[PDB]
């Protein structure tokens, strides 16, 4: 939530559009301190790199409401708000 | 809605009290500034369209929100937002005349953030447009009336944020 | 320069040639109340580009001006201990950095606004526009001979409108608060170096 | 879109599309190819259309570019040509959609409010659109120009 | 900022002496004049929309060649920035009539004046045409008093002599 | 981790832009020497796995009773879980270094850990020995005085930074005690 | 440098405006009391001599440690420098009183005198007091409450000028502290 | 100061060797299109006065706050200093272009300029926009792509000199940043 | 009229006039004499007011009388001055009525439709009314000019 607020993506997820958010827990963010993921996301700590933090965060938001029972034994491909 | 007089009378009546010296203090305070308030309200009614035009021109007229993709691109959205700014100016004038922001709570701010969030209207740009309108309005009405109007402009911006 | 008849004086001359000697010049002659009885050596290290000369040491050597729109807070800074002055430096340095790294984004927005109207201006260049009046004294232009009734504006640039002129003012307002906070770190450095030189005298620090 | 409008008008009445509506959808999908061709021609000749329309407008309405006019100066003239380009793009959208829904939902609803808030005379925009209409119809065949001006006329009527 | 007190304090400062009777004498001269040179600042402060409009177009009336294509006032913002400059100059005259010296004219409009205009191709004749028009549009018993009319014109002709 | 630094720059935020932001506190920490803190946490995350392995092998080659039957490091699960626990403690102290503040080190791992190890019968002093071994490895990696391992840094002194993790590891070792 | 007339001009120039009647009064009160001011300063200049000898000898009369073997005003060379400095400070305070403004007593007296006194080793506690006194003499000479000498004047109130010079003297004291 | 001929001599003297034919071809190429360099520099000296006016007025045309009251290029004294500084920078860039080396640009012009502008309060952003406009004018005058004025020459390619002066201009920009 | 409006607003609620409404009617009938005096002064100085307002308008908006402008020619200029006289008369009516009911019921309801159908720019009419306001307030005292411009401001607001 802190990253959503300071990043500006809060406006996107506050819209009425049916979204499926895949928010990572605080454990997930604490688990970035391993070497591999650190080498890829360390420069997102610099205060001038908000533009890439925005795309990383927007990749977690899916248009449409996918419940867990909706996805049993199904393989779905979609585009998230990052366009990927 | 309740103005300054209504608020004083309510505070006195909710205790079974007669209007004592402090109520007289507040009532005199309102009665002394009423004429300045009427002057400012008249001047603002005179120049509402130009105030909104100048605020929009200085705040969001050439930014990216008015381009394709932005939250006020098409003509429908442009007209809707200028109507919103007219609402804000008119209700700030009502609040300045009344000397009490309760009308803003009852008629403007109640469920406004939720409507804007459901529609997707950017709140920061709206607050900045209201701030630009505060500049022009204080400019046009002079220092004292501008501080009075800016009180309710900031009230709207705080209720929106 | 001085001739046979003038007492020598500190020459302030806008060429100064090698820039470095101007910072040396304001460092060597600083203040009206400083003298040369008991001062350390000053210029071997800035002459060989090793010690960077401090920005506030130029300010104390320069003659002072009346228009001081970012007034020097050398005398409105309170007498507070060294560590809190260290803290107040770091907040101001961070805030001077954060106002910089959005000012370049305003520059990108200006460069994008000109890409918005690139072919429109090319179309507008070769097309004949002849105005209705105002360019020759035979016709009646009225109050558009020159502009009317106090609407020249505070600057001439505020009257003219456009997409690029609107982001011009956005650049010009985040401007003044960057140089507000950037003139705050100079006198804070002047307070910190002051207290270090206070510790270098024989005392409890 | 014609398909969309037929579907909503049939949806309000709680009925399937009658054979007339299906006939008309069929005729539309059959003409889609020449619709795309006409949109091609109008789309890729945009520079000349905007330029020559801007000329005819500025010769018919010298006040808007006269000293102090709304489009007075380099930047304001560029912005006005930008608006004309906007409306040409919307006309191409409407040509491919087969109906003025794209033009009217984008650029016509609330256009008077916007142009009044900006201080722009709406009659000047109407003149510019008419000039662009003549310039664009000059480059088409008889039947094609007739069908293409069909949308410029609607845009002019809505912009009175 | 050469006022009457900056002149005597720095002159006493050179010799590092204490303000003597010479230096005290100059300040009462800023008492007898300064009761009436500040009414000119009243006349200039409330009338400044009209006196820079009336003088702003006087230079364009004399020099109509400026409004051509590719000149000083080629477009409208050229005229807006020219009226800005006439407002700036009359503001410094209003400062000079207040302080009691030509300080604010010197270090804010006169120092580095020739250089700028020369490089910016701004005719000096157009600038002096407005100040000279304002100097003779003033008649003494209608606008101000007799003490004010001479001291208001004296700061104008000083800038006229300094600009060219 | 990700939210340790403010990164104020935002466009059309409608909450962030034209609104108050952590300018006074977040910016100063970042300006003041965050490159040293970044080389620091990089020198931890590139060496972390060898650190917990060398730590638990140093604990075992000091006290073999845990690897004896009846020990806490016997069984398939214990070796796997103890390695996991030591690495978790390493990750949290690496975050606490990156933040310059030990609040989440309290709130997410050190809050109620000692009573958990008492309820599981985990011996405390062996884990204290382990985190002291990690403290020595951390300050060795931070002084670039690893006898076995080399990274190139921009030249300078990181002595102030080194103490930081000693205070944090002592906070862990006292909170488990 | 500035005076009282120039400071309203500098303050109004950063607001882009002419000299209106809204703030023109205060200057008429400042110009109307011009004669009183000139009566005020002449009282200090005429007793500028005795003031430094009563100040600097009182400094030693309250502190006999600034004259012993290893004290700053100890020897004959240092006593002259201190008696010179006291009269320089009094001269600039009289400049600021005649000017009505404190522009000259900020960039040509106290500006760059903090490190100058720090490099020499001049006591700050002995300096403040020294300048503080000169203040007690000046407020007695302004109001004609001096016990040893009385002057001739027109009757009335002068606490405004006494207060202005009292605000100048501890402005001197705050800069060297 | 150095030029293009001297820098290979300085570079080879720190290697202790004579000037052989191995590298005796880059200097011969500097010689052969050396007449192109004299054709190159003359186009900047021909339009030096228009370049500073088009640059500094464009700076205000994109930033009207410099001439707001209080701004850096606000008054008549400060405008002359800025128009002087722009032409000084252009003069040193023309020196470096004629020399074929940026040695004269560093020590006599850029050495100590950044904190000179910091101490004066000169805003760096407007300065960078001022040098970059002059860079855009210079690369148009070198290649004869100027829309307002064309010059006479022998035909061919000049992107090497345009790129040398383009590398000099943001070298100026990096030092004052 | 204030009396009329009080009566209708009390009539909708099915009640007699409260003592506040009667107080206000009383204050109105007491001020009727200076209302008539002010209406006198504005009424019988109509020629200078219309003339000087027409000048300030034509100097501020030279396009309307430029060649081809809406008020271009002798007859069109006369008609525009006629309109300004209409609005001055309505302002006098409103001054004597004590409320903008006469001004708004005659000349404000549907004014945009009329002036759009005639091809006249409404902003020019607003400029003319503002110029007439300055000219007319120049001839009154401080409090009188304040009360008289009170109606010009309403007419300008309605004519945006
Ligand atoms: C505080 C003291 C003070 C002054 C005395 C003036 C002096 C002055 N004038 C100009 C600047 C100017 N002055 C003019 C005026 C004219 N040029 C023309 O085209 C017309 C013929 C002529 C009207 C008489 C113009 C157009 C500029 C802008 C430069 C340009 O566009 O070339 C500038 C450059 C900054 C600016 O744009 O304002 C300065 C410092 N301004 C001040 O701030
Ligand atoms: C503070 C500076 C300041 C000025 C320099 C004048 C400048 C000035 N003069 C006039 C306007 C006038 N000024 C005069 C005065 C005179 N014409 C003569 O032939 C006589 C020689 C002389 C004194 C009797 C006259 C007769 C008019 C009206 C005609 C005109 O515009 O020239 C006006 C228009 C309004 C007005 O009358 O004030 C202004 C602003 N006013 C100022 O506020
Ligand atoms: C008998 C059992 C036994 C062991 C398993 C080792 C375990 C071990 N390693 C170190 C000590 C260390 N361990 C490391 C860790 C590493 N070095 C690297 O270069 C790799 C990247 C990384 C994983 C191998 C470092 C950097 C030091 C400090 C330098 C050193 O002493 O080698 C220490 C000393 C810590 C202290 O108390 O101060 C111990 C006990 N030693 C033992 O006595
Ligand atoms: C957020 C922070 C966080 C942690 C640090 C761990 C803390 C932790 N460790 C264990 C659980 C355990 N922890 C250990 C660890 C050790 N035993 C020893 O003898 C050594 C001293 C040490 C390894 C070096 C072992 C062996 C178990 C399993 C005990 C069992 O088998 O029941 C448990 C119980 C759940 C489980 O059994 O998995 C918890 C909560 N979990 C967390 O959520
Ligand atoms: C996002 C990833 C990221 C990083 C890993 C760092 C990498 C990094 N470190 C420094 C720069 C530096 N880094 C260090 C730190 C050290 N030097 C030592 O010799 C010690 C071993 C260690 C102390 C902990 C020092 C002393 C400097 C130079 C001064 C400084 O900039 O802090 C710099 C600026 C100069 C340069 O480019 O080298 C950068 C980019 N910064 C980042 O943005
Ligand atoms: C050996 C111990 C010793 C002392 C303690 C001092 C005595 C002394 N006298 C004054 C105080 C003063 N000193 C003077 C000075 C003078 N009075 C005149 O009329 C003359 C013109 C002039 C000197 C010739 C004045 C005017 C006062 C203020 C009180 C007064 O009017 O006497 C003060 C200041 C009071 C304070 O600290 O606030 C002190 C400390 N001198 C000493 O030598
Ligand atoms: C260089 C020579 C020179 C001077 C020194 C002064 C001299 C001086 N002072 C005053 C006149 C005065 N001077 C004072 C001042 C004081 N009265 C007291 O009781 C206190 C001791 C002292 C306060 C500082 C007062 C109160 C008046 C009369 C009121 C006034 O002038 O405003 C007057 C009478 C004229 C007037 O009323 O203004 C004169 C000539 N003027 C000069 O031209
Ligand atoms: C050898 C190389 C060399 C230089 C580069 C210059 C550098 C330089 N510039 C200034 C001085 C200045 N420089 C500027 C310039 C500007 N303000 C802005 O925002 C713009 C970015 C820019 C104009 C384009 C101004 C405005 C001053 C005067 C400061 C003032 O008085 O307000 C000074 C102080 C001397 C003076 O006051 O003139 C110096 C040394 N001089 C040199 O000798
Ligand atoms: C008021 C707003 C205002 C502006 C936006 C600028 C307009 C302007 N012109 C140029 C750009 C230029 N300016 C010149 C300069 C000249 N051309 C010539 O042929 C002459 C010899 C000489 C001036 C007399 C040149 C050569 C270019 C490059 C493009 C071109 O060839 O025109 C640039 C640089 C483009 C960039 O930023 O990268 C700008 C910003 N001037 C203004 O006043
Ligand atoms: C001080 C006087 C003086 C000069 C100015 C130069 C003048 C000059 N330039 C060139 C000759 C030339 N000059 C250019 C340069 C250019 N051509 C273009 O199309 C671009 C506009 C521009 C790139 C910068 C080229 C391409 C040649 C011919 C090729 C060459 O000389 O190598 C020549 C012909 C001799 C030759 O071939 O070398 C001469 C005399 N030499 C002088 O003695
Ligand atoms: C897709 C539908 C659509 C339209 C049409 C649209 C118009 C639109 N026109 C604008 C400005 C403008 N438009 C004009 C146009 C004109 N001046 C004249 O005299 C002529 C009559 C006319 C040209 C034919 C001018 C001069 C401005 C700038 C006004 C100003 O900034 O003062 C602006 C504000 C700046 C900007 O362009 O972003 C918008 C949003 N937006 C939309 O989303
Ligand atoms: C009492 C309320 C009221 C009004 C206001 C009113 C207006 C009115 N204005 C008219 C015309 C007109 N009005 C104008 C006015 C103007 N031209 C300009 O450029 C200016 C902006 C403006 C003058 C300020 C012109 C030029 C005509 C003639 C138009 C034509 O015949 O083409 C006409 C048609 C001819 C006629 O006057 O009978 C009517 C009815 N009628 C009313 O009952």
């Amino acid at each position: 939530v802190k990253l959503l607020n300071e990043s500006g993506v809060e406006k996107l997820v506050e819209q009425a559009g049916p979204y499926t958010v895949f928010a990572p827990t605080d454990d997930a963010f604490a688990a970035l301190l391993e070497p591999h993921s650190f080498n890829k996301l360390a420069t997102l700590l610099r205060p001038e790199n908000n533009d890439a933090l925005r795309k990383v965060l927007m990749h977690h938001v899916i248009p449409g409401a996918f419940t867990s029972a909706s996805l049993m034994d199904r393989a779905v491909t979609v585009k998230s708000l990052a366009g990927e | 809605m309740q103005d300054a007089i209504t608020s004083v009378i309510n505070a006195a009546d909710v205790q079974g009290k007669y209007l004592d010296a402090n109520s007289v203090e507040k009532l005199r305070g309102y009665f002394q500034t009423g004429e300045l308030r009427v002057r400012a309200a008249a001047t603002i009614a005179a120049n509402a369209a130009t105030i909104i035009k100048e605020a929009v021109a200085k705040s969001l007229l050439y930014s990216d929100i008015t381009r394709p993709g932005g939250n006020m691109y098409t003509t429908r959205r442009y007209a809707a937002c200028i109507r919103d700014l007219d609402y804000y100016l008119r209700y700030a004038t009502y609040g300045m005349l009344a000397g009490d922001p309760s009308i803003l709570d009852e008629r403007v701010l109640n469920g406004l953030k939720e409507t804007y969030n459901s529609l997707g209207v950017p709140i920061g740009a709206t607050i900045q447009a209201i701030q630009a309108m505060k500049e022009v309005t204080g400019s046009l009405v002079g220092s004292d009336a501008g501080k009075e109007m800016g009180l309710y402009f900031d009230y709207i911006c705080s209720g929106l944020s | 320069v001085f001739g046979l008849d003038t007492v020598p004086y500190m020459r302030f001359r806008g060429t100064y040639a090698p820039n470095s000697t101007f910072n040396l010049q304001c460092r060597l002659q600083g203040g009206w109340a400083r003298s040369d009885k008991k001062l350390p050596m000053m210029s071997m290290l800035p002459l060989n580009n090793k010690a960077a000369i401090m920005p506030h040491q130029i300010v104390d050597g320069l003659p002072v001006i009346p228009n001081s729109e970012h007034p020097s807070q050398k005398y409105n800074v309170p007498k507070v201990s060294r560590e809190k002055l260290q803290r107040e430096l770091l907040i101001a340095q961070g805030k001077a950095n954060a106002l910089q790294i959005e000012l370049d984004a305003a520059y990108t927005s200006l460069a994008s606004s000109r890409a918005f109207l690139a072919p429109f201006a090319a179309m507008a260049a070769d097309m004949d526009i002849r105005p209705l009046y105002g360019k020759n004294p035979q016709v009646f232009a009225g109050q558009f001979l020159g502009v009317g009734a106090g609407q020249w504006g505070k600057t001439g640039a505020d009257t003219v409108r456009g997409r690029s002129r609107r982001v011009a003012a956005d650049i010009g307002v985040k401007e003044f608060q960057l140089e507000r906070v950037k003139q705050l770190v100079v006198d804070l450095q002047r307070a910190l170096a002051l207290e270090d030189a206070e510790a270098d005298a024989p005392a409890t620090s | 879109s014609i398909v969309t409008k037929s579907i909503v008008n049939a949806d309000a009445e709680a009925r399937y599309l009658s054979p007339g509506e299906l006939d008309r959808i069929k005729s539309f999908v059959l003409s889609g190819q020449r619709r795309l061709r006409i949109a091609q021609t109008l789309t890729e000749n945009r520079e000349r259309i905007v330029k020559q329309g801007g000329q005819q407008l500025f010769q018919r309405r010298p006040d808007v570019v006269s000293p102090g006019g709304n489009a007075y100066g380099e930047e304001m003239t560029a912005t006005c040509l930008r608006d004309l380009d906007y409306y040409l793009r919307l006309v191409t959208y409407g040509i491919i959609a087969g109906d003025v829904t794209p033009i009217e939902e984008i650029g016509l609803v609330g256009v008077k409010e916007m142009y009044s808030a900006l201080g722009t005379p709406i009659s000047g925009v109407a003149e510019g659109i008419r000039c662009m209409k003549d310039v664009a119809c000059s480059l088409l065949s008889g039947e094609d120009a007739a069908e293409v001006g069909f949308y410029f006329d609607y845009t002019l009527a809505a912009m009175q | 900022m050469k006022s009457v007190i900056t002149t005597v304090v720095s002159a006493a400062d050179a010799a590092g002496r204490f303000p003597s009777n010479s230096d005290l004498e100059s300040i009462q001269g800023n008492i007898q004049r300064s009761a009436a040179r500040l009414e000119a600042a009243e006349k200039l402060a409330g009338n400044h929309e009209a006196v820079v409009k009336e003088a702003g177009d006087a230079c364009f009336a004399k020099y109509a060649y400026l409004k051509n294509p590719g000149e000083a006032g080629e477009n409208q913002e050229k005229i807006n920035k020219c009226y800005r400059d006439v407002d700036h100059y009359m503001r410094l005259v209003n400062y000079c009539l207040v302080v009691g010296g030509t300080g604010p004219l010197d270090e804010w409009g006169i120092a580095g004046a020739r250089e700028v205009y020369r490089t910016l191709n701004l005719p000096t004749s157009a600038y002096v045409a407005s100040i000279a028009y304002t100097r003779d549009r003033l008649c003494v018993p209608r606008d101000m008093s007799a003490q004010a009319g001479v001291e208001f014109s004296a700061y104008l002709d000083y800038l006229i002599n300094a600009l060219s | 981790m990700l939210d340790a630094f403010s990164r104020v720059v935002v466009n059309s935020d409608a909450k962030a832009a034209y609104v108050g932001g952590s300018d006074l506190q977040a910016l100063k920490s970042f300006i003041a020497d965050g490159n040293k803190r970044l080389d620091a946490v990089n020198s931890i995350v590139s060496n972390a796995s060898c650190m917990v392995s060398d730590a638990v092998s140093g604990m075992i080659c000091e006290n073999p009773g845990l690897i004896s039957p009846g020990g806490n490091c016997y069984t398939n699960r214990r070796m796997a879980a103890c390695l996991r626990d030591g690495e978790i403690i390493l990750r949290y102290v690496s975050y606490a270094l990156l933040a310059g503040d030990a609040s989440v080190l309290e709130d997410r791992c050190l809050n109620g850990l000692k009573e958990t190890y008492i309820a599981l019968g985990v011996p405390t002093n062996s884990s204290i020995r382990a985190v002291s071994i990690m403290k020595a490895q951390a300050v060795a990696f931070i002084t670039n005085t690893a006898t076995e391992r080399k990274m190139s840094f921009a030249a300078g002194d990181c002595t102030s930074l080194a103490s930081e993790v000693a205070s944090y590891f002592d906070r862990v070792g006292a909170a488990i005690s």
